[PDB]
Order: C-alpha cells, then structure tokens, then sequence
C-alpha cells in the first residue's frame, strides 16, 4: 500500500494489471457481449494478448 | 501610462564559460518579473530539444554483460561513458558515427571519425582505456534527435549484438534566475530579470530563450479565444453465405431475418414454434451454424449497426 | 445514491430492509427486462434502483402491487 | 530473553532479531574471544600505580566480577595517570564512583561492547535503542547497485568489513602491475619475497556476473593501473557493494 | 457538524479539511533541526545541587545515622525531584518568547518553535519524548524491576556514554518481548469473549419491563472520574425523573438521551438517573431495542 | 476482596453488573481507552444464563 | 493537524496588521499577494446562519 | 532529490538522522570548494593549503595527517578523488561534537543552523520557514514490489 | 514532431451564477497546468486594471473615529460598504460623485447623483442606514483609474478618509490540476479554474484580458 492525498473518501486507488485478473469473467461477458468475441475461446485469446 | 505596459527587450548575454551563461531581460512592470521567470524555468528545464545515443554496437560483444579483452572497463561502464557524450547534429534528426582505436591509452570522444554535419562539443570525454598493446576497438554509435527521457524498456526484430542506451535528450542542466531593480531614468518601479544557464554546451541560450517563449505563447492561444469549443465480420454476411435449403431459406425470408447476425438472436424455442420450420429444417440450420462455431441463443448489443 | 444511501435508507427506514428492496427491483432491471423509471446517465442497475428509490417511485408496496398486477394480466 | 549485566563487551546489546527469536540469537562484539574451554572474553587495559599501562589481559565473566574496572571515557595525562580523583567504574555488576587508587583495569575502546553491524552507525549515542535495533538489522538486507558510493559519513569500520570478508581480491605479495584488464590481473613480483628458481607472477582471475544465494549479482572490478607498485594486503579489485576498499552499502 | 447538518456535508467538511491541512502545511515550510531542541541553562546547577545532597546523605549512612533501605529511599526522592526541576525549567524555556511590539515595546507570547509546535497541536509526540529530547532521561529500572539508584543525566541532543546507553538496553529489551506476549494473550481474550456472545441479536422494540440500573458519576476519592452526561447518552429512561427541587416530571418515561436532553438534564442539576439495561431484558432469546438504546455507530436508535 | 459470587447470591444481579463493570473501566480507565458501558454489560448478561 | 494548527494563529506585530476586511474573499486575496500576513490580527465582517 | 517527513524524528527519538544531515551537508561544501578550485585550474600550492586547512580542523583529534610527504602527482590524485565530497569518520561512541559540525559548516561558507530558503517549484513562492536540506545515506531493501503483487 | 505539442480539446464552461464560473481544459502536457493556472492567476490578482472608489469627504465628520447621529452605522463600516461598490467610468480617470439624502430608510447607490459616464453595475448595493428623520446624509466620493490593489497604509487636507483602493474587477481565482489520460499517454494535466469577479465583466472576459496581457509581454521572443 502507498498513499493517494488527491483521493476521495469512497476512492481507492487500483493497479489495473491486478483488476485485469480479478474481473476476468466479467470481461469475457462484456467482450461476448458487443459482438467482439463469438465464443469463450477468441474472448480468451483476446484477454491473453492484452489488446 | 496606466493601461499600457512597457515591454520587456533581451538586453545583455553574457557567456561566463563555454557552458554556463547569463542572460537578461529589461524593462519589467511591477510583478511580472517572477511571472515570466518561474514560466520560462519550468519550460527550460521540461521541454527543450537535444540529441543523445540510442544504439551502440561492439565488434565482438554479444550482451552487456560480458568483458572485451585490452579493455579495463565493463561493457555496462562503456555504456554509461556513451551516455554522457555531448554531439550536435546540424542537417539530420538520425546519425551514425564511428569509433576505431588502437594501441595502449585513453579511447575518448576526438577518435570519433569525422563527420561535417556533426560537431563533439567536448573531444576530451573519456570513453574507454586500452591496456594491451595489440588491443584494438571499433563501434558504431546511433545519435538521434528528441526531447525528454524515453527508457529503453518502453520502445522488427533486435540481432544478437546491438545494445541499447536509455535516451536524455535535454541539455539543460540547470536553471537560476534573479529578479532585482533597473535603472530607467523616468521611473522607478522597472524591474530586471537575470537568468542563469547551466547545459552540456550543445545549445545556444538565445535560441533557447525564444523556443520557451514561442510554446508559451502557442500554449496561451488557447485562453484568448476562450470558447465552450467493431463486430466480428462474420456477423456481417447475408444469409445467402450459407448453404440452406430451400425450405429453410424460405422460412427464413419469411421471418424478415437477413443476416447471420440476426438469425444468431433468434432461440430454438422460437424458431420451433414459426410455421413452416420443422424439426428437420431447424437441425439443419444449427448444423450449417455449428459449421462455422457459432450457436442460437447468443446475444448483442447495439444491432443492427446501421446495415 | 453514488456516494452516500442516506435518502434512500430514509426512503426505506432500515438499512437491512433497503438491500433487499434494491436487489430485487436491481434484478428486475438486469435480468427481466425493465425499464427504468429514472433517466439512466451510464450507471450500473445497482445504482438506478437506489436513485428510483430516492424519488419515492420504488418500495416493497409497489413491487408486490406491480406483481400482482402483472399476474392478473399475464391470466 | 534478557540483557545480563555480564554481556558487556561479549555479547551486542542491540542486535538481535525481533520477533519470537529476539533473545535468542545474538552477536559477537568486536574484540570478544573464547577460553579453551570455551567461555567468552574480553581485553583490558592492566592499570599499575595510577598509571594506565598497554599490558592486555582477557579476563571472562568469573574473574571480571572481582575487580574495578574503569570506562574509556577517562581522561588520561601525556603520561598515562588519570585527571580526577573520582572516576566511573564497574564492580560486582553495578557502577559507581571509585578513587583514582582503588581502580585496577581499563576497557580498551569505546567501541568495545557493540557488534560489526552496531559499529557502522554514525551518532549511534543520539539515537534510542528501538530505532538503533531496526536500523542494525535493515543495514544487512540492502541490495547492490550498478555503482559502489562511499557513505561520506562513516565511523572508520568500513575498511575492517570490506577487507576481512573476502569478496576483493587482495594482493598475497608486492610488486608491479604488469598487466591489468577488466577480468584478470598479473603482478610482478619483487625479488626480495620471490622463492628460489620460480618467475615471479602472481594471476588473479576475476569474477564476473555470478549468481549468489538470493539471485543476485557478484561481480569484481580492478580498481588498479597499468604500471603502478601495489603492496602486501593492498586491494587489487572491488566485489559487490565496495568502493575503493571501503563498504558502500 | 455530524450532530447538527448530518452525514453528507459531513463527508465534503472532512475532505475539505485534509485538502487544506496538506497544502498550508507544506506551505509552511515547517522542519526540525538540531537548534530546535533548546536545553536549558539552569539543567548544570540542579544537577549540580542533586550530587551534593546524595553525596551528603551517603556520607551520612557512612556515619552510621541511618540503614540502607532509607538511604536508598533518599536518594531516589532526591533524584526523582531534580529531574521534575529540570522538565519545569525545559518545558518554560520552551513555550514563549519575545517579541517587538507595534509601539517598539517588548512582548511576551507563545513560540513558534517548530518541535514545540508539533507537541502543542498534537499532531506528534507527548511531553515525555520532549523531555527525552532536552531534558534528562532520567531513572531507569534493572531487569528485576528494581530502580537503578543513579540516574542518566543526558539528553538525546548531548549523547549517552557506554554505561548510560547499556542501562538503558534493558528496558529497550524487555519492551519487545512484552510485546509478542501480550499479542498472545490478547488474541485468546478475544477469541473467548467472541466465543461466549456470537449468538446474541436484536429481536424486539420492547419488553415492557420497568426495571432498570441507577446511574451516577463515577467519584473517588475527591477525583470526579466520569461525569453523568458521557454515561446517560443515548440510554432510555425507565421511570419519569423530577425536577430536583419540585416534584414535576422533567423527563417521561421512555425517552432516548441525546444531546439535547442531557444539556437539559446538566441544566437542572440531576446527579442520577435509572436507565433500561440489557441485564434486566424480559425478551428470552436476545434482548429489545429500548433496553439496548441508540446504535453507537449510527447515531440513532438500533435496528 | 470480594469474590463476584458472593455479591451475585447475598446482594443481587445489579450489584454485581455494576462491580464487574466498575473493575474492567477502572483497568481501561487508566490508559486512556474509551468503551462504552453497554459491552461490559452484553457480556456480563451472557455470564448469567443458567439457574 | 499541523496545517490546520499553523494557519490558525496570531503574532503580535504580523504585517498588515490593523486592517478592516469585507470578508474572507478579501483576505485570501492579500495572502496571496503577499500584502497580508496569515497571522495578522484583523477585523473581518462575516456573517453566519444558524 | 528526496524529502522526507519531520514528523517521523521526535516521537522516534532518533535524532542521529538529523546530525548526520548536518554533517553530510558539510562535507559536500568542502567537496565543492575543492572541484570548484580543481575546474578554473589554480596552483597546487593552493590545492595543498586548502586541503590541510580542512584536515587540519576539530578539537584535538588524534588523526595526523601531513600534506609535505606528499608528491605533487599524489596531491593532485587525492583532489581529485576528494572533489564530490570529502569523506569523515565518526566512532560510536567517541564522535564529532556540535561545534566541530559548526565549524566544519563555517569553513564550506555554509550557514550555521544548517538551514537554508528554499522555494517552490511549481510557483515560485518561497516556504515561510527555513528548511533543513543535507545528504544523507540511502538503502534500498529486498522487499521489491515486484515480488508481492 | 519535436517542436509540437498537445492542445487543449475538451474545453468547457460552467457557470454557478453570473458573476461566478468554472473553466475546464484537457487535454495537457505534464506540467504545463501549473504553469498556465499560475501565471493566469498572479496576472488576475495583481496586474488587472480598473476603476475603484478612493477616498471620502463627510460634512458631519472629522475624525476617522467620529460620531455621526441619525445614521445606524459607524464610520469604517460606511467605509467597508463604499469600498464594495462597482463602478463603471467612460472617458476619464478621474471622477466625483456626491451623496446627499435625508429622511428614514436605507440608503442605497441609487441614491447617487446620476453621471452621464459613470455607471453603477449594482444599484442595490446599500450604502448606509438613516434612523430619525430629522437626518441627513451628505459626502462626496472620489472614483479613479487603476491597476491592482493599494492599501490605505502605503498612501499617505482635513477630513480627508481614505479607503482601500480595489482597482481589479477579480474578487477570487483558484485553479486546480488533475490527472487525464489519452488513448496511449497516461500522465497528462487536466485544469480546472474557479473565479468569480465584481459583475463590471464577466469571468470569461477577465481570463481572455489576462492571457492577453500574459501573450503581449512575449513579443520581442516569440516566432
Ligand atoms: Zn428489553
């Protein structure tokens, strides 16, 4: 943990490689879900390279 | 005047070394002294151009990790002494120089083969040392033209062999200014701005006065005119790409469905329950789906998107 | 609602009872299909049902009103 | 788990591990030896007719107790004898004031009851014993940078530590350097130390870019020039965390 | 401002508050430097003046006029009221200075010393530390528990010698260890105290019951240790309290102190109060919201 | 001192609620921690469950 | 703390010192012009709602 | 290139930081003197005076050195070895008094108190009160964050 | 590409009320919002020109510290209340107003002698109270031509009250820098400035004169 002064008292301040992993599921549903990815595998393989 | 300003004049330059200079700035209002000076210090130390080496590469090293023999220092060290080395490019915003030495002594930067559009501000950097009287070096250095700090882990495919240098472009060290009271017969509220510049000696101070002045005022140009200023291809093909037969094809003209895009929406339940489609023609249609790894029953957002 | 329930805690009297009423009007928008009563500027349902119930349009009266309601229909 | 009076000068007060083994391990202090049978002890100063002489004696902790033995913050004459008629000094495990007669030992430096890691803070009489404890433990977790710097406010133990722990390379006899390059060194010999019917060179070979136990970097650099005379025990080249001989940490 | 406007202006307020505190303390330019910590001049004589009295009391014993427990007695008092005289003599030294008025007098007022400032505002440090800093550290204790009869003369700001700082490594010590101990103990507290209450929750408004504990302020001795309001507030009232001089109902029966009715209450003068407790609950199986009373963490009655 | 059994039988629940309440805030009293009375009581009606 | 702490302070002979305030956008604005000191001793109209 | 809180030192009581700030600052002022000396090239007679001057300073300390031993090529070699500050010793228990630091201060033309005007950068403004800058020693610990995400 | 920099693009105005605004400009390079926000803001504080009351004449008053019957206030809040008021001058630097009223009430700035160029931008401005009708009111105000803001203790006939002279029409400006990201670039500025003015012009008029005057000092550099 570090310190964020500029924060709000709601706020927290997140690494966005550690979100990537921990919201996987619910970015494999919003990637199938506007047409990027037609199946589980190419939503996969779109999170993996990190596009 | 009450409503007029008196404007500000380069008045002197002086150069109290090759590096290291003073410049001053006359007549000032009352205030704008430290007004224009904090502006033009950040500018000077943020955003200046330079030039710097990006890429070195040794006769017969592979890595930067490893020794040359007749030399003293570590490839690493090597690369910290090509760091610091001071060129100016006068035609190009990309060079390449050469270095080959030989014999027992100092490597420094007045062995650089000659170039006419580049100048070495300063031939008495130490590069390497030869220790050993049959030792010999040759490298090829690369010289680029940016601003700013650019690592080299942020920047088709490296060869074995080429080393990579972080990248400072800036060549101002640093910066000091002074603010004190002119001497303008009339009045007596006129004041002077002094400003003192430390750099590596790869640039003039007057042109550097006048690039921070010239972004200054291109970014201020925003406040005088203040004003209030996809899917996937495959979900794209007509129906007709697949090999439907006529039955099915006719059902599915009949339900107003063009698209693959369209047909995916629809659920089995649904298309079970529409006349005229059996259970033969429905296998069929997931079949000739399943072809291509698709399904019913999947769902989209923001279809159609404007056909 | 985005930062403090307050309102809809007031709205509701017990913070216990004001999940319970926001999950299920949440669920009705997410998965049954309905409309919002408030004018959605990119929230999450979980956010339009506490600002529904901020505006007094939402509570467990008119949840089980509107079921029933429905179910006549549906009949 | 307790500071016994009888750990001073044998055992450092301050470091040891905090935590569930704080008390149970500990550290040597700098001039502490053992017995032949094994029991730790410590030099003093033999004091004779109020003349503070240069005869050390290692005395352990049953024959301590049965003496005065004075501090090393007494101020001395150009001839050995004491200032005051009262001086502070230790006897049967307390501290009190004693006369310039009744005293009969002498510690051998102020330095004398700390450890090696103790001995490298600055102002270490400035700073509270907690704080002292952390900071004595933080100092041996630092990691090696790509330039060696010496502190530039150090307290003279610096040298000690980088010679006797073995990571420079150290010249076994004097002579020349006859050749110098960035991973082997040769020195020239002088005949005054050289054995009968040999060529006198001594080869050092460097070592580069090595793993260690917690996967880092060992790497020896020559710190010495083509042509320059080099004696016994002088450094030839500097290993990790070393700069010019002294630790840089 | 929670009390009066709520809880959203609250949230803003505080905010607001961090905002301004960063910037107009790094604005400041506040620092510490070794000027700072002023020791004063009269520390010489009072230690001077405390060796000569245990000097004349040892001499005393040597005599033979008195035993070794009241010589030791002595001089622990003796030193324990030097080192109250050199934390008097520091802690004045510190806490004014002089100043030119607009007239070109002279005035006294507070200092503006920066580790004064730090102590004063309460943002570090208590006045122990301070005295540590420029006064003497004082009396320390043997590894037994026994006081060590000299004490250490120094500072921080002077520097201790080998016999003061090995003293002082006993206490050092031993304050970890207690540490680890008492983590230890702590834990198992907690874990049985959890243990015994995991099944006790709110299933009621009321019970009905008229019974109840009488409340006054915690006094002993002469030492007014807890006065009534901090123990009434946010509790029900279980019978009607009277006006202390006539009989006339001042608070009715069931009623939940908050801050209004306890400025009433300290305005009349009422020295106890019998309130509802969860002892004496008539609900079986959890206990009712009126013996509870007002949620702590909220502010209002519990749910 | 006292024993909280005998207070208990002779004197009644109140007079020992009020003792071991008075004990725990003598001992948190004096390091300047701040507990409400309510605590000490929950736990207190939780000791009297069996007759 | 210590901010909060600092701004809220007086010192006897502070500059500007004396004046009359219509409010405290007029202070911030001397503060930073630095014709005021933040520990200047002044008369401030202020109103307040209760 | 770092600031740190002064609010971390009195409650902690490790007022040795703060010394060694002050002493720090010292010897870099006389490493300063001594490459400024070394860039406009000057005599060595007067590389050698200088030098003895700073290695002559304290109160009766037991280090002797003596600069008319050395050869011209030492004297030269140990300036510039000594041009980015020149480096003290401190014993635990057996150290530089105030005075000494004082003194030591007064020889690099630096202020006393150890306290110097500073401004901000980002306006200009100068901090109300003066500020205690030096050098001090830095470590960098394994405890990497690369390791623990 | 080495001399170019970002521009600002998402540019907007909000207006709290109309004396009282709030700009907001992103896209920034690092750093450039401290520079722009304080340069703007020492500009609008200190170097502003305008018009502002000066100094007062009072038939009934002597003494900085006087006695004035019929009148609900004291003389330095008389004083407070002129300083506050806004004033428009064409074609002068230098004018004289006169006050004069009797009767019971509150005495406004309506009740100044109409000027053919000067200007009152709020007309409900109150200036003074009068208590018993057999009062009278009678003073004459002095309105000149500045820049800035000049205590009544730098400047210094009988009766003459002087009053601090606001000359900028800027009552407070506040700026503030927040992070903002492009597609790729993740440490860019975004600045947001608060201000409000007098009402002789408005916040957005003021920031235009102000970047204005900042732009026309470079002139012997820029090219
Ligand atoms: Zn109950």
């Amino acid at each position: 943990i570090t310190v964020g002064p500029y924060l709000r008292l709601h706020q927290c301040g997140l690494p966005k490689k550690m979100a990537l992993e921990l919201f996987k599921p619910f970015i494999y549903g919003k990637l199938e879900l506007r047409g990027l990815a037609t199946t589980i595998k190419a939503a996969k393989k779109m999170v993996e390279r990190e596009e | 005047s009450v409503t007029e300003f008196l404007k500000p004049r380069l008045v002197d330059i002086e150069q109290v070394s090759s590096t290291h200079a003073k410049v001053t700035l006359e007549p000032l209002e009352r205030g704008f002294g430290h007004t224009l000076g904090n502006a033009l210090r950040r500018i000077l130390l943020s955003s200046m151009p330079g030039c710097a080496v990006t890429e070195v590469e040794i006769d017969g090293v592979l890595h930067e990790y490893s020794t040359k023999e007749g030399v003293q220092e570590d490839i690493l060290e090597i690369l910290l002494n090509l760091k610091g080395l001071a060129v100016r490019v006068q035609g190009k915003d990309e060079v390449i120089l050469t270095l080959n030495k030989s014999g027992i002594g100092p490597v420094t930067a007045a062995d650089i083969t000659h170039d006419g559009d580049v100048e070495i501000v300063k031939p008495q950097h130490v590069i390497c040392h030869l220790t050993d009287e049959n030792a010999s070096i040759s490298m090829r250095i690369k010289v680029q033209r940016g601003r700013g700090y650019v690592p080299a882990s942020t920047r088709d495919e490296r060869p074995i062999g080429r080393l990579l240098v972080d990248a400072c472009y800036s060549p101002v060290e640093r910066i000091a200014y002074n603010v004190e009271a002119a001497r303008v017969e009339q009045r007596t509220d006129l004041d002077k701005l002094v400003i003192e510049m430390e750099t590596n000696g790869t640039i003039d101070p007057e042109e550097a006065i006048r690039r921070a002045a010239t972004i200054l005022a291109e970014q201020l140009e925003a406040f005088v005119d203040l004003r209030d200023v996809e899917f996937d291809p495959i979900l794209l093909r007509p129906v007709d790409d697949l090999e439907l037969t006529v039955r099915s094809a006719n059902c599915l003209k009949a339900e107003a469905i063009h698209y693959i895009g369209d047909l995916v929406q629809r659920t089995e339940v649904e298309l079970l329950k529409t006349p005229n489609l059996g259970k033969k023609s429905l296998t069929e249609i997931k079949d000739v789906l399943a072809s291509r790894g698709l399904s019913l029953g999947m769902r989209l957002e923001n279809w159609p998107p404007a056909s | 609602a985005r930062v403090t329930v307050q309102d809809a805690v007031e709205k509701i009297g017990n913070r216990f009872d004001l999940v319970l009423v926001a999950a299920r009007r949440a669920r009705q928008m997410q998965v049954g299909g309905k409309d919002p009563l408030v004018p959605e500027e990119n929230d999450k349902t979980t956010v339009i049902a506490l600002r529904e119930i901020e505006e007094g349009l939402i509570n467990n009266q008119i949840l089980d009103v509107r079921e029933r309601q429905e179910q006549q229909e549906q009949e | 788990r307790d500071v016994h009076p009888t750990h001073y000068g044998r055992v450092c007060p301050i470091e040891t591990p905090e935590g569930p083994n704080i008390g149970l391990i500990n550290s040597l202090s700098v001039y502490a030896q053992t017995n032949e049978y094994g029991f730790l002890e410590t030099p003093y100063r033999k004091v004779t007719d109020g003349v503070v002489t240069d005869e050390i004696h290692y005395l352990s902790a049953i024959e301590e107790g049965n003496y005065v033995i004075a501090q090393a913050n007494s101020n001395l004459d150009e001839e050995g004898h004491f200032v005051e008629d009262l001086v502070t000094c230790r006897s049967k495990g307390e501290s009190s004031l004693f006369s310039r007669d009744q005293v009969d030992y002498m510690d051998v430096s102020t330095q004398q009851v700390v450890s090696v890691g103790a001995s490298l803070i600055p102002f270490l009489e400035h700073d509270d014993a907690n704080r002292a404890l952390m900071g004595a433990n933080m100092q041996r977790q630092a990691v090696p940078t790509l330039r060696a710097d010496k502190p530039l406010v150090g307290t003279g133990m610096e040298r000690a530590v980088a010679v006797d722990s073995g990571v420079t390379a150290v010249a076994k006899r004097g002579g020349v350097v006859q050749y110098v390059d960035a991973s082997r060194i040769v020195i020239k010999v002088n005949e005054d130390e050289m054995y009968p019917g040999e060529a006198g060179i001594d080869i050092y070979n460097l070592t580069k870019y090595t793993r260690s136990n917690q996967n880092t970097c060992i790497n020896q650099m020559p710190c010495v020039s083509l042509g320059e005379p080099v004696e016994r025990g002088d450094v030839l080249a500097d290993g990790p965390s070393t700069d010019l001989g002294e630790l840089a940490l | 401002c929670y009390r009066i406007l709520g809880l959203k202006p609250t949230v803003i307020f505080a905010d607001q508050i961090m905002y301004t505190g960063f910037a107009y303390a790094a604005r400041s330019g506040a620092s510490v430097g070794i000027d700072d910590m002023v020791i004063p001049e009269k520390k010489h004589e009072i230690i001077s003046e405390a060796e000569a009295e245990v000097a004349e009391i040892q001499e005393q014993f040597q005599s033979g006029l008195v035993t070794a427990g009241e010589r030791y007695n002595k001089v622990i008092d003796i030193w324990a009221a030097a080192n109250d005289r050199v934390s008097k003599a520091m802690m004045d030294n510190l806490q004014t200075e002089t100043v030119i008025n607009r007239d070109g007098q002279e005035e006294k007022q507070v200092s503006f010393n920066s580790i004064y400032m730090m102590a004063d505002s309460g943002a570090r440090g208590s006045a122990a530390q301070i005295r540590q800093l420029a006064g003497m550290r004082g009396l320390m204790a043997k590894p037994d528990g026994s006081i060590i009869e000299t004490p250490i003369t120094a500072n921080f700001r002077e520097g201790l010698n080998v016999l003061q700082y090995f003293i002082s490594t006993h206490g050092a010590r031993k304050g970890l260890a207690d540490t680890a101990l008492k983590t230890a103990n702590s834990g198992y507290l907690t874990r049985r105290l959890v243990d015994v209450a995991q099944d006790l929750v709110v299933t009621e408004d009321d019970c009905g019951t008229h019974e109840g504990i009488m409340m006054t302020p915690v006094i002993e001795g002469g030492d007014v240790k807890e006065p009534l309001r901090d123990r009434v507030l946010g509790r029900v009232t279980a019978e009607d309290v009277l006006k202390p001089g006539t009989a006339d109902i001042l608070v009715p029966r069931n009623t939940l102190l908050h801050e209004q009715w306890c400025d009433l209450l300290e305005e009349n003068s009422v020295d106890a109060v019998k309130v509802r407790s969860v002892v004496s609950c008539d609900t079986d199986f959890g206990v009712c919201a009126h013996c509870y009373g007002r949620d702590l963490a909220r502010g209002h009655i519990i749910n | 001192p006292e024993a909280p059994h005998d207070i208990l039988r002779l004197r009644g629940v109140h007079a020992v609620t009020r003792y071991i309440v008075n004990e725990v805030q003598d001992v948190y009293r004096l390091q300047g921690v701040k507990i409400n009375d309510k605590h000490i009581e929950v736990i207190v009606r939780q000791m009297l469950r069996k007759a | 703390v210590l901010g909060l702490y600092y701004m809220t302070r007086d010192c006897v002979n502070a500059k500007g010192e004396g004046m009359v305030l219509t409010g405290p956008k007029e202070a911030e604005r001397l503060y930073r012009s630095g014709l005021a000191s933040l520990h200047a001793r002044v008369k401030v109209r202020i109103t307040e709602y209760e | 290139d770092i600031v740190l809180n002064p609010l971390g030192v009195p409650s902690r009581m490790n007022i040795g930081q703060i010394l060694e700030t002050h002493l720090g600052m010292a010897a870099k002022g006389i490493g300063d003197k001594i490459n400024a000396m070394l860039k406009q090239q000057q005599e060595v007679a007067k590389l050698r005076e200088f030098i003895q001057r700073a290695y002559d300073l304290g109160a009766d300390v037991r280090q002797k050195v003596d600069l008319s031993t050395f050869s011209d090529e030492e004297v030269m070699r140990l300036a510039e070895n000594l041009r980015k500050g020149m480096p003290i010793a401190t014993p635990v228990f057996d150290g530089a008094k105030e005075a000494e630091i004082k003194e030591l201060l007064k020889l690099g033309d630096l202020p006393t108190s150890g306290q110097i005007r500073l401004y901000d950068g980002r306006t200009g403004e100068q901090f109300e009160r003066p500020v205690t800058v030096g050098y001090m020693y830095m470590l960098k610990l394994n405890h990497l964050v690369d390791d623990k995400m």
